[PDB]
């Protein structure tokens, strides 16, 4: 059921970060992965939930563009690229299973929190 | 694609309820402001949401429309089940009309227990599907709506092309017809 | 929707109960997790729902409130207790975490 | 009251080119229409007997210049269920994904051609619900068709 | 109460007849239609015309063609203008108040005036003293 | 329209007297809500019947009224030496408009 | 006497309405013109499609009804419905009316999408088994009902075994209640 | 709403001969009333509603007055369903052969007893149809009989 | 306790309906005179059954009470339900009204086939449980409800635990809700 | 009109303490609770409905200020039946053992925990009847009860 | 299917007696059993009815408290008593068997009449 | 409720007919029992109902009437039929009974 | 499935003439039968539909009284009688297979048309 | 009611389409038939309802139209085809037919 995400990147800044974490323990088509970042001594920040069932993408408000989330189900991978890095970008980035919310007709909405984490990857400009 | 256990595949299909115009009417929205109620290809209302009034006085000559049977009789009904519909409507005054000619004016002063309220919900009813971009994002109370605009008029119109914004359907007139006389208060004792 | 958490830092005692208190800026109902983050460590799902417990986590933990208000009480607060407490709600998008609070 | 259209016609209902958009003609069987004469919170089945009594009115009775909307009026109570649109208002009220009757979908069989019954695509916040938000509903519809399919 | 009338006695042949009637008490906002009736001398009475509160005016068939009935609220009267008098309409002419009732004018004043007292007698009520106009 | 009344009534002190207000056939409909005037010699009318045997005020019982079809009748009982005045029968058509009738002068 | 399978005969029943009297009103038509709604085995209302008037003003008293009480008040009750159930009725002046004593008498002119039609709609629907033939040829356009008839008059009557062409039935009146005030036109502000 | 008045009595329902014309009593059995109870579009169920409904009233209720009109004014809509006397009326207008609930047709096994639900005589132009007009209607009604029989 | 066929159990529940106060109006009964319908936490209306009257005029202004948006929506709105859903009434003067300052009071004078009964009726089924204390005997026909108390007045309250006979219960209400404006007489040709 | 409000949430539905008197939470399977759906002239399912319709609508809306009553003057007929009120508004007029709103009654299996759909308990004289008066009742519903349980 | 009673008794009055009825052929706590007092030369006058299945009594309004009335389903007895005798209190007491009247929410009441009858037991003061 | 039986006695030679009434003082829809007694014996029902026979009684005895009037006819009376033959109540508690009539 | 009408036949003005046409290859109780004629230079002209499960008949409605159908279900034949000739008579004969209209209270009508026909048979006066 | 067909003359060379018209005199609803006759044989039907081709009609065969006006096509006309064609309304009683066609 652990999911398991890349080593530790370190790059100069403006170029572009990488970093992926693969899933394992479950029906990787039946759960979307979101994706978390925690600069150092600071809180959580959510940054957008990509599904793995159709690749559905709900970004953040603010991480539009600069972040891109895809999702690959013959490797059973989640990936997430960071376009112009920066130093308020430097951080830990968390890989997070979450189910995604259900709607029907007759019935009531089921939303979800995120079920199992990842062990972060660190990024340093 | 997606196949669904394998064996099922998931299709669509969309209904056009512009064939129904021979026999209901059918409710459209244009933008924020406009909205239409089309009946046949030939006749409709339009519902616009201003700042600017069109009737001064405070008159509703609808006796008087009766007695020169000259309005088209399907518009007439149409807002008769409009008006009816509106829940707890107590100030005659904000309400003033104009029906010169066969015309059919409606003014409605829109300016939580108020008139905007009742006679904003019976809008979005009516004109269900496409409404809520006047519904302004903020609810007050259980279903306390407010909107800017101060002025809601319903007026005629020939038929064209309006549905830029949803297509038209007879779902919000079809749904106000049982909720008709509900909502009233009593005026008089001997009814 | 914006959610802070009041207290920010409980330097209390080990062996006594601990309280922590949520508050968001609309009606999140009954969508709120509890997050529990050790030092060095990746966060866990603590409570879910209103109060309902993840599976694996001691009974120690209880969660409650809806609407606007939410807590979370810890009852025999043991040495792993210590660590970073979060509080997401997930009824509307985006998602949201608070500030998060020390205990310690 | 109750609902007592019967949907005219083996034992199917096809809708027309015209009864669609940018689409030809799609026929639904037999077992998916009888469901419509039974159940109660069916928007689909609502929509097929309004698209019927349409049909059935322009062929039957005459017309003239004007519209008169006294047909409607007096018959809408024997075709549709006013509390279905009753409760997709209150859904919308509260917040919650709701269908406003303009899109459906349903499911294929890839080489046997049955289908089942279509039901209404959500709408929240002005744009259609994705699969991914409501795919638990198209599994138990396929459940259900595999379960008539074992009988 | 009383109804008092005023208005030139002689009149030039071929021209136009202006009488008023004037109330005392009586509100003509209050209610009725408010008329009047001619008699020749010797003759049987006649009658002209009534007016509303709300402006509605009811004429005789016969005189329709040639009369105007008008009201002021605001100085409390009503007034009878007769156009081309002929040496036929010498007579006399009485301002009386009727408490008839008119489905026009009920179905109108329902909302600003709500509901009337439901004593309807069709009749005129009251008379003012008349007065003679000679051609 | 017209209603018909006869020229004049006579009748002795103390006894009864009745007069008729009668309309055509062809005028029914125009001949609704009748009411009776007196007026006296140079004296403006006065009403003393509306609808039927209804008296304004004051004024005393002797009056009556009474409709049948296309005919009124007033009545007057314990007839005196001043009731002597011209009696006038109105009717309210079915047009909003007030129809007199040719008047019968009353004498003892 | 054929055999359905050879195992089944196919047998008739035909119901009794006449012993509903006590607790429904029963309507049935005799002929042409002539058709009667009777209430218990005392009294009913007697419409008839007649073609010269026996009403010839224009008033139509409720409230001096009412205010002496004096009918009876399931026929008054009846010819509510009646009323009340009329699509789009707008001129007053075509109905005229007479209650004294405790009587009732309507009266309707009936002199397409006009009065005449909307009357026709109503009686047709009340009268429901064996109204058809008074119904002429005249029917057109949707329903677009036309009679020759030039009055529809509604009398009460006392009771008797009048309708031989149509038996009694309760099912247009059962039918008329819930129609009862789903087309009315707004005649002022605040009702 | 629906209707919510129960026959009462095993456990089917006898007409007696007050309610039919030149007949005598006719007892039909559970297999066919239990149909009554879930069915919303029978003539013959609201109209075997209705009777029970006056037989109930003249039993329980006293009756002194001249008679009255508010109770089934108050609890018409708990007997039958007035949207099946409008699609009776719809099809009237329609120029289709309809139900006016005066005259009803049922299978009866000639040696079994057994009865099926009376489905009623339809009429057109004035005159009732002949069983060779309906002749497909009594068939399917046989074979649904012998289906249930089946079983 | 006792055991059905050795397997099975019977048990019981009881509803609480003093939870459902912030949706819908609840309605109980303290004793014989008086009965209660609740809106919120905070006002409610009085029933009550009395000799001695508390309205002496005969006039009931709603009009103008309508033009002085004063009183509670909430209470205009159940007392417009219950005036409604009076079967046949046509005696205005039985029913005296005051709303000076915003507030309710509603007298109707029932000193069969009356409008006592009617009015009786209509009580019975707004507060459906626990006025079965007052009928006094009075079944003589199908209904045909009579009572020796002479007034029923309709004041507002504010909220208090007011009811010991019969717990809050909103079926009544609901009820009323739908049978509104089934059996009202035409007061007009115009409506 | 039928209504349609389905009721929220393994398929079955829970009374909180808040809505019982002097009693704990209680739980209803998915087999009594999937009656509700289908059934005309339940009770407990329609006052089942009024409270979950109360409990959406104070979590989902904003409530404060004034009560209102538009709410449930407009969605009253999506929840219940009027006609089953109807029903025992007429049962008591004719002196039968009515149906008040307030107790139930219902069987419980002692090992297995199942539940049948609860039944409300009549009440004549004012008082409640005492199951000697209703035991034929009881023991249909645990042959019903054993019937469902064979399949 | 009958009913036993004890047998005749006779006693001075002011003091109690307990008359005792047996069934027997059929299932007793499916049926209640009803008391009927008989005057020498005079008409049949009920008593009460309880019922075997609970022991739920109706009374009769001129009887409560004066007669307390049992049931015992081990042995299938039914027994009245009655404590204070006086002079017009000697009769015949019947023991009759009587289904228990049966209410549904779907259905109509269905009441029942007393279909067997025990031998009466004489009382004389 | 308070039932009497009109008759009291009738002296009747046996071969004929006999009719018996009973009135009741309320409404008793079809709820009415006929009992026989003979002397010195226990009454036994028959005919429960308006209008249905008991197990094991002959058809000589027949049952008729509803609401306040019923009536109890016996076709071919016999030398075994002369008792006393008693009316009942059920529709409401407390139970009825008649003043009972003789058959000599 | 075919059907033979008799053969031709002449005869003079005035008489009787009876056709006929035997059904074989389906189920005769199921169809009834058309009767149309085909004036020499005329087009076809229709006389009267008999149904073959009980034998109702639709007369055309200027034959009325002038012809009659029957038919015979032991020989599985359909029969056509017409009473008085006249010059105008003098044709062909065509019998034709219809099915009966159905009509149902829970559908919609099915009205049918001639299926098959037979050959005609010739009459001249 | 009363149909008729218009052309009544189709004099054409084979290969080339034919078209041929009805009209009725009321509404008939899809319920018209198309019969063919060959000189000396007894009609056959080619079209019933509105477009429905009959058992071994070949496709060359159209039928369209509703309501008042119908049509019938030939595709590709060859040497057989040369019949009298004749228009039948069902819709009601009696049955009617068109005067006919001759197309040479
Ligand atoms: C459906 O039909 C049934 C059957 O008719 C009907 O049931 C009856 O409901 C009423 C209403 O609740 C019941 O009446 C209650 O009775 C209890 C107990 O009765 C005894 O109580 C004391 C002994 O404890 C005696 O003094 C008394 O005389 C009785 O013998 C009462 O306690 C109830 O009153 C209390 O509650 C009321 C409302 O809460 C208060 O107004 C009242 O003042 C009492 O409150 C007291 O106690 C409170 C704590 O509970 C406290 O907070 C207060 O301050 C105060 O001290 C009530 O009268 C009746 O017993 C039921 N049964 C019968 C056979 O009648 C249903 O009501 C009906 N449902 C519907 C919807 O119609």
């Amino acid at each position: 059921v652990q999911l398991v995400q890349s080593g530790a990147e370190v790059k100069k800044p403006g170029a572009s970060v990488k970093v992926s974490c693969k899933a394992s323990g479950y029906t990787f088509t039946k759960y979307g992965i979101s994706w978390v970042r925690q600069a150092p001594g600071q809180g959580l920040e959510w940054m957008g939930w990509i599904s793995a069932f159709n690749g559905y993408t709900r970004y953040g408000q603010r991480f539009q563009g600069k972040v891109t989330m895809t999702t690959d189900t013959s490797t059973n991978t989640a990936s997430l690229e960071v376009r112009t890095l920066t130093s308020n970008d430097t951080a830990v980035y968390y890989c997070a299973r979450q189910y995604p919310d259900q709607y029907s007709s007759s019935g009531w909405p089921r939303l979800f929190a995120m079920d199992v984490w990842g062990q972060g990857t660190t990024v340093t400009v | 694609t997606s196949l669904y256990k394998g064996v099922y595949e998931l299709q669509t299909l969309e209904l056009n309820m512009e064939t129904l115009n021979m026999t209901m009417p059918l409710s459209c929205t244009k933008n924020n402001s406009h909205h239409y109620i089309m009946v046949g290809n030939e006749t409709g209302l339009e519902l616009t949401l201003t700042n600017t009034s069109i009737i001064n006085h405070k008159f509703c000559n609808l006796s008087d429309a009766h007695k020169k049977n000259l309005y088209d009789h399907a518009l007439m009904s149409i807002i008769s089940t409009f008006h009816l519909s509106i829940p707890n409507f107590n100030q005659y005054e904000a309400m003033s009309c104009d029906f010169n000619g066969g015309k059919i004016s409606v003014q409605y002063n829109l300016s939580c227990g108020t008139v905007a309220n009742g006679v904003l919900q019976t809008f979005m009813r009516m004109a269900w599907g496409g409404s809520y971009i006047a519904l302004d994002s903020g609810r007050g109370n259980w279903d306390c709506i407010m909107t800017s605009y101060q002025y809601l008029i319903i007026q005629n119109t020939t038929w064209e092309d309006h549905c830029q914004f949803s297509r038209p359907s007879p779902i919000g007139y079809l749904g106000l017809l049982s909720q008709r006389t509900r909502d009233i208060y009593i005026s008089r004792r001997l009814l | 929707t914006t959610l802070t958490q009041s207290p920010a830092t409980l330097s209390v005692s080990p062996g006594e109960t601990a309280t922590l208190s949520c508050r968001a800026s609309q009606n999140v109902i009954n969508n709120l997790a509890w997050y529990q983050q050790k030092p060095g460590q990746a966060p866990r799902l603590l409570i879910y729902g209103a109060s309902t417990r993840a599976t694996g986590i001691p009974a120690r933990f209880s969660g409650s409130g809806s609407g606007t208000e939410f807590t979370l009480t810890i009852s025999s607060m043991q040495s792993e207790d210590f660590a970073v407490y979060y509080c997401q709600q997930y009824n509307d998008w985006p998602r949201s975490f608070g500030q998060g609070t020390r205990l310690d | 009251g109750t609902f007592t259209w019967t949907l005219s016609d083996p034992g199917g209902y096809c809708l027309t080119r015209w009864m669609l958009i940018e689409a030809e003609l799609k026929c639904f069987g037999n077992t998916a229409v009888a469901k419509c004469n039974e159940k109660h919170d069916e928007e689909f089945c609502d929509m097929l007997r309004l698209f019927d009594f349409n049909k059935q009115a322009i062929q039957r009775l005459k017309a003239e210049a004007q519209t008169s909307i006294q047909l409607i009026n007096k018959a809408v109570n024997a075709l549709i269920n006013d509390q279905l649109i009753m409760k997709n208002h209150l859904r919308d009220i509260m917040g919650i994904p709701y269908c406003n009757y303009s899109k459906y979908w349903y499911l294929n069989h890839t080489t046997t051609g049955r289908t089942s019954l279509p039901k209404c695509w959500l709408v929240s916040n002005g744009s259609y619900l994705n699969e991914t938000h409501f795919s638990d509903d198209i599994e138990q519809q396929a459940d259900n068709m595999i379960t008539e399919m074992l009988q | 109460g009383t109804l008092r009338e005023s208005g030139p006695g002689l009149v030039r042949p071929s021209e136009t007849l202006s009488l008023t009637c004037g109330v005392s008490g009586y509100s003509i906002s209050s209610g009725y239609y408010w008329g009047w009736i001619r008699q020749p001398p010797g003759k049987g009475l006649e009658w002209i015309g009534n007016i509303y509160r709300s402006g509605s005016t009811y004429y005789n068939p016969s005189l329709k063609s040639r009369v105007t009935v008008s009201i002021d609220t605001s100085k409390n009267q009503f007034s009878l203008k007769l156009n081309s008098v002929t040496a036929a309409d010498t007579a006399v002419y009485y301002c009386a108040r009727s408490g008839i009732k008119v489905a026009d004018d009920y179905y109108y004043e329902m909302d600003v005036w709500g509901q009337g007292t439901d004593d309807y007698s069709y009749a005129m009520d009251v008379w003012g003293q008349g007065t003679t106009v000679t051609v | 329209a017209v209603l018909t009344q006869p020229a004049s009534v006579s009748g002795s002190p103390g006894q009864s007297i009745t007069i008729s207000c009668t309309a055509a056939n062809s005028d029914i409909g125009d001949f609704a809500f009748v009411s009776w005037y007196q007026q006296r010699p140079d004296k403006a009318p006065k009403l003393m019947v509306y609808e039927v045997s209804s008296r304004p005020s004051g004024v005393s019982n002797r009056f009556s009224g009474s409709k049948s079809g296309n005919t009124a009748s007033l009545t007057i009982s314990g007839l005196q030496a001043e009731d002597e005045a011209d009696y006038y029968c109105t009717s309210y058509t079915s047009s909003s408009t007030f129809v007199f009738g040719t008047g019968t002068k009353v004498t003892v």
